């Protein structure tokens, strides 16, 4: 009985009560999310405590089979996933302190309410109020007030906890045989053992920087166009030669530029594409939406879904009788149970999100044959990229005309193409510099080579050079501006949104080439292409067994992120921008002084 | 004389796959039409015997093994398969003149709290042999150190449970399987089909 054989029999008695306990916990979470009561909260607490205790016990009984004495690769990956100490390396007091820090930060961010104007009677909260008044605001003074009000109260509470949180996380990562918490996070895009298909945790930084260097000129042109469009609407607020203000990007943190479309749309006289009217006058419901999504998937070639999916998934809100969060997510409860939880309205955006979550479900069903610890995407961007492939494909005018929402009388022109491409670039390209900036700042902070007394100083000097966003007012060191973000405050990796953007366009170009499609990449339809479906499924059914480097090559032919699929996707928009904004300055000045 | 072809198919409970129930049937009229009463039959493979010519032959003995497995483990109930059921729980010979019948039982079996009464063996020292039954629950020692009885690390009990919740998929739902294995020993046949 070799150590590898012992490892194979442990990870076969794990993969069996893990799956059972994970199904129990997932069912508890699902029934809570569909029915918010106190019994459901207690059931989640019990199931999660049992699952966590089982995971901890299984990890301590796995620390036995040494990795250097194992020659297999699947067993090696399973034991690597199971042997992660996590937060157990810290002392008891330090671990409880870190847990309290995380809980307090999450509660402060979720319950954060700014009441600066007038008396504290009038205060708004995140989803309807603050998001509504930041999304659609035409007042520079009001936008400045809201932005500086959140950045002041929330950041001043976050920073004293944030510094000690960073110290604790760095200590835990160092005890985990890593270099820092940034290295611990980057250790997900790591392949060690496979010849020809391998990766390093610094190679991720190098590749991300190189890809950003490649994408930069398109971002500069888009930024110049956005600045030119914003100056006309906002006189004397944006200098013709300077950078772009922080509070003017629709979102509170300027993550997405999608909401900056009313002041940016070039062809206002030309109406945008929208199928809501025909979709609502054709008597379409959530059942028909998901049936048409599954029709698209089976036309592509992927298998149809289980009968229990329809009878168990919650697709419509059951009135106000019971309370249920309707955030769209795809549930993989375990033993053959796939469910979709979303409040489906009859809208184009809800149709697209249904396609996105249905692609997530298809990915989940693809690798259901893999062992429990290998039932995930190859890296943490593969799932979102796979879903976004179908989300992009289902929104094409050709697919809409074939489906029936778009009348044949509508024609396709370069004007509508440019409109759609500009909206897509505002959604997608506009967030890549911000994501790279945020993750670079977090990596540098966790590295510790930079000092601590100029965190905000370096944050704002990196915002200007990388994103082109200038601080509207000076900020001292008492602020903790990056901690105002959901992922930064709640300890979430953010490079996944940069990686998924490249991966999705890689996949789209590969599948459009495999579908024998001729023409622009943005007018592509993977539907009715069994070859494209099979090519996608080849990578889709691998799960986490094969390295992401090989999984990428199995569908694309490359071995790392490539900007070129993005650039050929956005080439018509790039040419239009270059031809249009030639009379205006491109880029942001480095000599700006407020 | 009508022997329990109905009773083996229509039973309140079915034995686990690791310890299956085998019923020896003899001194009978065939009356195979009783089997076809159940409509939802998920599989009616008939290795070695035509599925319409059963009511013409005579066999010395007929064995009706019955057990409960998953939906995705029904494919392993066949001559020459491999997995965890076909080599540690229920192996059937390469020739296997007989029929395999399986239908879904997500209503009779299964329970929202978890039907843990149906167990299988996930670990055994050696592969099973055609029509062998291993009931012993000793502790499997997986390496280099005696378990010395009930034990925890590198030890590991052998029988694992299924759980069978009714919200499971189709390949994870309980599937009652009845396997008919006709024996053709060179003895006067006691089971025959009716004929005028
Ligand atoms: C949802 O919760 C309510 C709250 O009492 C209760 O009727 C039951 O637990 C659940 N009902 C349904 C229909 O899910
Ligand atoms: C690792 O073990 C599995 C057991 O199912 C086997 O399929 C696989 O081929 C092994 N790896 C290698 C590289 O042989
Ligand atoms: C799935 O789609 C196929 C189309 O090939 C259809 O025949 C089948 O009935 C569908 N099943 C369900 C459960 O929708
Ligand atoms: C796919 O093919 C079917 C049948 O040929 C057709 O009805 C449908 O409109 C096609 N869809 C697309 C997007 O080409």
């Amino acid at each position: 009985s070799t150590i590898e054989e012992q490892a194979k029999t442990f990870l076969d008695k794990f993969n069996h009560e893990a799956e059972d306990l994970f199904y129990q916990s997932s069912l508890a979470s699902w029934n809570y999310n569909t029915n918010i009561t106190e019994e459901n909260v207690q059931n989640m607490n019990n199931a999660g405590d049992k699952w966590s205790a089982f995971l901890k016990e299984q990890s301590t009984l796995a620390q036995m089979y040494p990795l250097q004495e194992i020659q297999n690769l699947t067993v090696k990956l399973q034991l690597q996933a199971l042997q992660q100490n996590g937060s157990s390396v810290l002392s008891e007091d330090k671990s409880k302190r870190l847990n309290t820090i995380l809980n307090t930060m999450s509660t402060i961010y979720s319950t954060g309410k700014v009441c600066n104007p007038d008396n504290p009677q009038e205060c708004l909260l995140l989803e309807p109020g603050l998001n509504e008044i930041m999304a659609n605001s035409l007042d520079y003074n009001e936008r400045l007030w809201a932005w500086e009000s959140w950045r002041s109260e929330v950041g001043k509470q976050l920073r004293p906890l944030y510094e000690e949180y960073v110290v604790l996380k760095n200590e835990m990562a160092r005890a985990n045989h890593y270099e820092d918490y940034g290295d611990y996070w980057r250790g997900d895009y790591e392949v060690n053992g496979v010849d020809g298909y391998d990766y390093s945790r610094g190679q991720l930084i190098e590749d991300v920087e190189h890809t950003f260097e490649e994408i930069k000129p398109l971002y500069e042109h888009l930024h110049a166009y956005v600045r030119a469009k914003l100056m006309n609407a906002y006189p004397s607020y944006i200098s013709p030669i300077g950078c772009l203000p922080a509070h003017l990007l629709g979102d509170m943190w300027g993550r997405f530029w999608t909401n900056l479309y009313s002041l940016t749309v070039p062809f206002g006289q030309k109406p945008n594409i929208d199928v809501t009217d025909a979709m609502v006058d054709q008597a379409w419901d959530a059942q028909r939406i998901f049936k048409e999504a599954e029709k698209f998937f089976v036309s592509v070639g992927l298998p149809n879904m289980t009968q229990g999916f329809w009878e168990n998934s919650m697709l419509t809100d059951p009135g106000n009788v019971q309370k249920a969060v309707c955030h769209p997510t795809a549930w993989d409860l375990g033993k053959g149970d796939f469910r979709i939880l979303m409040c489906t309205k009859v809208t184009m955006d809800d149709f697209l999100t249904a396609h996105h979550e249905m692609g997530h479900i298809q990915y989940d069903m693809a690798y259901a044959a893999q062992p429990f610890l290998l039932r995930n995407g190859a890296n943490e961007g593969f799932h979102e990229a796979v879903g976004e492939i179908m989300s992009l494909s289902a929104a094409t005018p050709k697919h809409l005309k074939s489906i029936g929402l778009l009348s044949p009388d509508f024609q396709e022109d370069n004007e509508t193409e440019i409109n759609f491409l500009l909206k897509q670039a505002l959604t997608i390209v506009g967030t890549l510099p911000f994501t790279y900036m945020l993750e670079k700042w977090r990596w540098m902070v966790f590295k510790g080579e930079i000092p601590k007394d100029q965190w905000m100083k370096k944050w704002w000097e990196m915002k200007r050079e990388i994103v082109g966003v200038v601080e509207p007012v000076p900020h001292d060191e008492t602020y903790c501006d990056p901690a105002s973000l959901f992922h930064v405050s709640n300890d979430y990796s953010f490079i996944r949104y940069y990686t998924r953007t490249l991966y999705q366009f890689q996949f789209q170009e590969a599948l459009c080439q495999a579908a024998k499609h001729e023409g622009p990449l943005h007018k592509c339809d993977i539907s009715n292409s069994t070859e494209a479906g099979q090519k996608l499924f080849n990578m889709l059914r691998l799960g986490k067994s094969e390295p992401w480097t090989l999984a990428l090559e199995n569908v694309v032919g490359a071995k790392n992120m490539n900007v070129r699929p993005l650039l050929n996707y956005f080439e018509p928009l790039f040419t239009w921008l270059k031809d249009q904004n030639k009379n205006s300055f491109v880029g942001w000045s480095t000599d700006w002084s407020p | 004389n009508l022997c329990p072809f109905h009773e083996v198919f229509n039973a309140t409970t079915f034995a686990s796959v690791y310890a299956w129930n085998r019923k020896r049937i003899s001194n009978c009229v065939a009356d195979y039409s009783v089997i076809y009463n159940f409509a939802p039959f998920f599989a009616f493979k008939c290795y070695g015997v035509s599925p319409t010519k059963l009511n013409d032959l005579c066999f010395t003995n007929v064995y009706a093994d019955s057990f409960v497995i998953r939906g995705n483990e029904v494919s392993q109930i066949a001559p020459g398969q491999t997995g965890n059921i076909a080599d540690y729980n229920y192996k059937l010979p390469d020739d296997f003149t007989g029929c395999v019948i399986a239908w879904n039982s997500n209503k009779l079996d299964s329970k929202p709290s978890g039907n843990y009464n149906y167990l299988y063996r996930l670990l055994r020292k050696s592969k099973l042999k055609p029509f062998e039954r291993d009931i012993s629950t000793e502790i499997y020692q997986a390496g280099n150190k005696p378990c010395n009885g009930v034990a925890g690390p590198n030890c590991y009990s052998p029988l694992q449970s299924y759980g069978f919740r009714p919200t499971y998929g189709v390949g994870h739902q309980p599937y009652r399987v009845v396997v008919l294995s006709f024996e053709l020993l060179h003895a006067p046949a006691t089971v025959c089909g009716p004929k005028k």
